[PDB]
């Protein structure tokens, strides 16, 4: 349904980059969230404009940067974007970072 | 009496703002974009 990136490695305490392509993007923002191995998912986004990690509201991929943090961050990532008529959120084939 | 009230208000509306700033040279070329956010 969604064009999610499969797997991308980490920079050695440097620049972080992800994509996630789709048709809405400029419609119902981004919304990420992470699935911990064998544990309940947790908060990433801090949307309010009508913490730590930010993104640019683009119509191509949007993207997301998790700063210069090498370790302490490795989980399965996703993306939830509402359709113009609140139909579905669509998700790809997961994002397993290393 | 209805027609009297009709003419009094419009004549007063034309009178009011007569001594005020004329926006005759204000109307010019106009180039734009939309907002900082895409319609939210």
């Amino acid at each position: 349904e969604l064009t999610q990136p499969p797997s991308v490695s980490v920079s050695p305490g440097q620049t972080a980059r992800i994509t996630c392509s789709g048709a809405p993007l400029t419609s119902r923002f981004t919304y990420w969230y992470r699935q911990k191995p064998g544990q309940a998912p947790v908060l990433i986004i801090s949307r309010s404009s009508q913490g730590r990690f930010s993104a640019s509201w683009s119509g191509t991929t949007v993207t997301l940067t998790i700063r210069g943090v090498q370790a302490d961050d490795e989980a399965d990532y996703y993306c939830q974007s509402s359709d113009t008529s609140d139909s579905y959120k669509m998700f790809g084939g997961g994002t397993k970072l290393t | 009496m209805v027609e009297q009230m009709h003419e009094d208000i419009i004549s007063l509306w034309d009178q009011s703002l007569k001594p005020c700033v004329k926006l005759t040279p204000l109307c010019v070329t106009l180039n734009c974009n939309n907002v900082n956010t895409n319609n939210t």
